[PDB]
């Protein structure tokens, strides 16, 4: 259950290897994007479930990870967004 | 507040210019150099819209006393007038 | 191909060697690099192999 | 009838009688200050009022405020 | 419900349902198909260009159902193989060679699908081919007719449109061609 | 995360990014060729102008990936060589020169190469045009000269263009030697 | 810098700036000509209107730079009087003295702006009825060729189309075009 | 009966200004009352808000 | 100004359906207007349950004439798509 | 009479008596009350105004 | 220097009236001069 | 019948009606008669947890405001779902 | 369940109930006679006790009503 | 019609004037010698009243000025 | 801030009236933040009457420069939907 | 269970023993902690759910 | 570190200009921030006076980018409104 | 055909029995399952029969 | 046709069925079902009768 | 084909199993797997058996 | 096939093999690997195999 | 090819060199440059090495 805290990665699972396609980019890039976004979630779920995370340190650094959070889904939204009606106004003739 | 009065006085001004783009419109319909097949419908309107507001400006537009109640019947009437302008 | 730098905190990197060896998941084919003096280990390997070495050098302190 | 005036008004009229016994006893009390009996019935009646008016205006408040934010769901 | 980032992606795959569509899912054929015999038929307007456009989505539907149900990695697989079963695999490969800088893979999406697309104007441009055969035949025999009575200034089209129309009812038309298309694009 | 000023950078450039795309890369060349053989073609709406768009646009990223992967990993100066090698310079130095009086400003290359390639589209247009032309003369000349004073040519030369084009292989071909003349350099 | 007024005239001065440009600009000559020109070609949507219209802001915001630049070193961080100047230069002088009262230097850009874009409509339709010269001599020249041939049934439309993009690639057409206006509206 | 709880209360609040067992439980019906019409007010705002929601979008 | 409390009170051809279905319910509409109306007007009203059953019954009203609103426009909207084209 | 009239009344016996306790409460109750009847009133006023604007805008 | 509430009030419906009045005279222009291009069409 | 909620009874080979479902027309029904029928148990949830002076507390509070969240999320995802689906026919049918 | 202001205001009252009559007799005893140094010390300590015990009720109540209103105004 | 700001502000004074005059005679007496008790006890009516009037006039003005600025919201 | 009335007033273009209410409406919003800033950057202010009277101006402010927003914005979305469509 | 469970046995104990300077001072730790904790996971789960929301908002 | 207010500067193609003004307000922006965040960063600057100076900072910065960002949308609503029709 | 388990409180599962034979809606066809003894019962049936019997047993606590 | 089981608090079943009998409206086709000792009885017939009894039986707590 | 694992706390296995087949409900095809010292069983079978072994065993305690 | 490391407070690893064999839940193809001493484990194998010894391990300690 | 500057706290830089050394990790190709007196070092190579040098710094405070 307990993250191990003391533990780095090296060479880590990912080294660009065979991305030559765009569609295994695309593929690729969501995929990461989707983990980054859950493990933040889960990060800030277990800020806010344990009770011994009720410091002024602690308070500011799930404000700054929250803030952040919100920020980054809010712009990859509107960048999707943008995008998709890009291609609407393109293919609209 | 004198902002009230001039609120009133520039929606008065749009009713105004909404009429003058109602006896127009047909104008610009028939017509082969304004055509709606060279001016592209973002450009045509306020085109129109300028053109009324220099005429209602320069003093050139006459009014009455809105003696008909009914507004459909003025409406009717533009339409018809600009229709045969045109 | 991974590598991993673990740091153990109140156990002996020679007993977890030896627990390894001890229940056959050790490999002599890709060493745990390190001082047998100091707490911090180096892990070269598949990732099957990496994995098992990091979670029980997490799940090992009690 | 959860009115402002009306809740006032009910806050008012349930203590009426300790009014008249409070002027009463400050009339006396401006006679001659010099009575025991007089001074534990004026400072009686006296709190007795005090707990009154802060009773009613912090109702009067609490009212006001739900009334108000009941209206903000308007729109 | 759904995740932030899922829920993204979902959202904007159905704002390019349209486009996606568009690029091919069997209706391209049934579109072409059905707009070129009313085009042969002679009729410019008559058969409400907006009907034969719900005939060709539904037969679309019907005929990308198995793909849908098969849905919910396996939906995009399936897609996959469908559009390698009806395409021509030179194209994608070529294809696969423009985007990435000949080898041997399963394929790829993107360019699978201009592959697949192009195949399927080919093949709708095949059928009308051979559907405006008849009619083109019958023109020319009533053309051919009229002449030999003698008159100069009959237009042929003018008279030919009810034995069109005759002819292809007694084909009985839509029915047998919605068929052979249905048959063409399903199994079994 | 992102700064304030680039964030607004940033979304500003995707806001213009349709445009930009439409007046800025090879989608132009694309779009106008399929259009011109449908037009040729003597179809009305049949090819369904989405899907013509849309192959052009998907044909158009696959154009576009060294640039926009460039650019990924400061791709200006990528996209000027692109634009510099696929434009008439003349009409570049022409609007350089509009200017107060070997740089070529972003602004000055766009009027530049948007101009050019709808030139050589034009082109590929014609080059285009002349088979189906030709079948329709032939036919034309064919009922006349057979004693027909009606029946249109145009009622009976769509069967034949259509097999031509479709013996031809017509788009594929098409499509390949165009991004081969584009991109396979 | 803007504390409480000037803020609020400038963000309205930017939510009427796509109005400001689409009728007090030179946008509107090069748009006009734009689908003029692509009107005579024969084609109805080869080129996208998306195109010209940027094509046509471009060559606008080329030939706004100066005034552009006066206007953000005088109000944002004068200009108002060069733009009046401008119209003054590119304008009509009838239709000003029209749009001057009554009773026998035009100014008030309120009565002058559209006395400006009725002038420049109509140098824009003058440009572009020059411009269809040589794409009707060509069609005129064919419908004779066509009508000496003995056939009348098929339009001259189906043939005119390469002839006109042949005749304007030669001439080069869009760039010997938009060098020109440029050079029109840039002497100093 | 919330409304009749509260109007009780505040009818012996009236009756005895300084009662400290009635003064408690004036305190907790008024807390509770206010809680509930909060609670009851933003519920009935957030469905009315979805249901309008959804129209504002197809027009 | 008193008011009283213990008191109590005790089909055509298809265009003729149409208008009296319109005539029903721009009388409804015209009834919960004067209603809201004279509960706001009113300061006898200000008090939290009049509030609540007020914000319920100006939320049905907006509802209801946004939606036939929308109703409407989407009916003339295929009238014009099928005949125009 | 009218609410307003009532509030102006009360304004000025608080203003004749600015300590008394009885002009303090009602003052205070008739405030808060014409508060609450400028807020209702601009409130409803709004959302009918706003959905007969938001009416022809589904047209235009 | 009128800015009590209730001026604000009768302001604030006015100015409503007014807003209203406007887009509703050029929607009915608009839709008028649609209509007569689309008895007219082609 | 009077109120009491039957505290500890567990039902078990719950009706299933199974009515097989080889036709679309028959899927699609079912789909959203569940859906409905979900929403609607999500609207009456939530208006007993309001009726009842009972959930008054931080725990009541707290799973009625992730209830009522859930349903709004839901409730709007459909309509926009629903919405991009007729505008997809639309834009398809209208050439 | 039983997180309720009331039901927090009904805890306080159980718990502390023998307190209450204890106080009640001490007061009734020193009216009868208010001389008596032990009766004088036992009713000290009981209204010091009484004080406590309402002000931590009031505070306790105020509290929790504080908090559940912050809770009720997330729903907007 | 006077329900203004600066309206308010000149009702609630020139409705209170001598009040004022009064607390400045005694103020001044006060600074003079402070030691009368009877001066002590009209300077500390004197400056209560003065207190409570500053206060509800501020107070006055400040819920004027919030219900302008809710009603002017509501414009849009 | 004068004492004086200005009778016999003009009884008897446009861009240049705009120009000239757009200037006084200007001064007058400029003025009203020098004199509040001198006010208030005076050590010696610092008594109720000048403290009630740097409220009430400063309350004016803010009232008049929020409703003079408002009815722009108001006036320039009219015209902004008038030219739209 | 551990936060709310020790508020509710604090509680418990102060009601028995409403004078005992540790309690108190006990009572007061685990109730400002809840408090701090319900404010702090309901501020959470409003932010995370209102950005969900705002994501729909964008492609209406 | 950035230099006291006691240096002061003298004298100091469209896309050349475009992209030297984006530049230089990207910069000004850049060290507001940095200024911002190195005086709340150090615990010694909490004096009144200095945090009435940060105050007054924070919201001309916050005011700053508000008025640039709505500017930049407005010039991309303009652009799109006159290509998309 | 459904099936409950139900969980009776303050009254054996003999009482319950006994009470449905009474009023004659108990059927000897699909019997009540469970010991006398304990008090947690399991039945299986038609829907009407299952609601009864869930209905009557919710029903008999006063 | 509508079933419901009903229970009675400061009433018995007898006085429920006398009153019914009594006032003309008990019907001999559809007879509540249940015990006389016991407070809880089970009704069935057409929706009339059975509100009829609910009505009755939710207003006769006095 | 359902498999769970459950643990109960009042009650032993034996209990449970003899009240199982004293309800003439257990079935010698798919007997529970447990032993009689500790309380944790597994069950794996129809999802009807499996449903109500488990929730007999969960309603069980009293 | 499945793998994890579990790790349980409790019980020792011997007591849960011995549970397993009399519950013949327990297959010689993949054996449970670790020491006896220690107290975390390593099981990997089909994914019904690896569920049911992870939850017995996760329940057993009650 | 990655270079960086690494300033050890509680460790010289002759006891990490000879650890490394020791774990047969450290190669004389992309060696640590810096004063042995000081405790702040240059590293340049490749990423690999690079990140391995440096996590086994600032991982080995303990």
């Amino acid at each position: 259950y307990p993250v191990n805290q003391v533990d780095i990665i090296k060479a880590s699972d990912f080294q660009s290897q065979e991305i030559s396609s765009l569609e295994d980019v695309v593929s690729a890039k969501y995929s990461d994007i989707k983990m980054d976004t859950d493990i933040q979630v889960s990060q800030i779920m277990e800020m806010v479930s344990n009770p011994e995370s009720l410091n002024p340190e602690s308070l500011a650094k799930l404000q700054t990870t929250l803030s952040n959070y919100s920020i980054g889904v809010s712009l990859a939204g509107t960048l999707a967004r943008k995008t998709v009606s890009a291609v609407e106004t393109l293919l609209k003739s | 507040m004198d902002i009230s009065s001039w609120f009133e006085s520039i929606h008065v001004f749009l009713i105004l210019l909404n009429g003058v783009f109602f006896r127009l419109a047909p104008l610009f319909f028939f017509l082969p150099f304004l055509n709606n097949g060279i001016i592209s419908p973002s450009i045509r309107i306020p085109v129109i819209f300028l053109v009324a507001s220099g005429l209602i400006t320069s003093g050139k537009v006459d009014i009455g006393s809105s003696v008909f109640e009914h507004v459909y019947f003025l409406m009717f009437k533009e339409i018809i007038v600009g229709l045969l302008l045109s | 191909l991974i590598s991993k730098v673990i740091l153990l905190e109140n156990i002996s990197l020679n007993y977890l060697i030896q627990y390894l060896k001890d229940a056959n998941l050790y490999d002599h084919r890709y060493p745990i690099r390190g001082n047998i003096s100091d707490k911090t280990f180096y892990i070269s390997g598949p990732p099957a192999l990496v994995e098992l070495v990091a979670n029980t050098a997490t799940l090992l302190d009690k | 009838d959860w009115t402002l005036s009306s809740l006032s008004e009910t806050f008012d009229d349930g203590t009426q009688t300790l009014q008249g016994e409070l002027t009463l006893a400050l009339d006396k009390l401006a006679k001659n200050p010099s009575n025991p009996q007089l001074l534990a019935e004026y400072q009686s009646k006296l709190s007795e009022y005090t707990l009154y008016r802060n009773a009613q205006s912090n109702t009067v408040k609490v009212i006001k405020d739900v009334d108000a934010a009941i209206i903000q769901n308007f729109r | 419900m759904l995740s932030d980032m899922s829920l993204i992606a979902t959202l904007s795959f159905f704002t390019l349902l349209p486009f996606l569509v568009a690029a091919g899912t069997c209706y391209i054929k049934f579109s072409i198909v059905f707009v070129m015999v009313r085009n042969a038929l002679g009729l410019q307007q008559v058969p409400s260009n907006m009907t034969l456009n719900g005939i060709a989505l539904i037969m679309a539907l019907f005929v990308m159902k198995p793909i849908i149900e098969a849905g919910y990695d396996s939906g995009l697989m399936e897609y996959k193989q469908y559009l390698k079963k009806h395409t021509d695999l030179e194209l994608a490969r070529f294809f696969q060679r423009s985007e990435e800088e000949a080898e041997n893979n399963d394929y790829s999406l993107f360019s699978l699908l201009p592959a697949y697309a192009l195949s399927e104007i080919k093949d709708a441009f095949k059928i009308g081919f051979y559907l405006y055969l008849p009619f083109v035949v019958v023109d020319l025999v009533i053309s051919s007719i009229l002449l030999a009575l003698g008159m100069m200034m009959m237009s042929p089209i003018t008279i030919s449109v009810p034995i069109k129309l005759v002819l292809f009812v007694a084909l009985d038309g839509w029915g047998i061609l919605s068929k052979a298309l249905i048959e063409q694009y399903i199994n079994i």
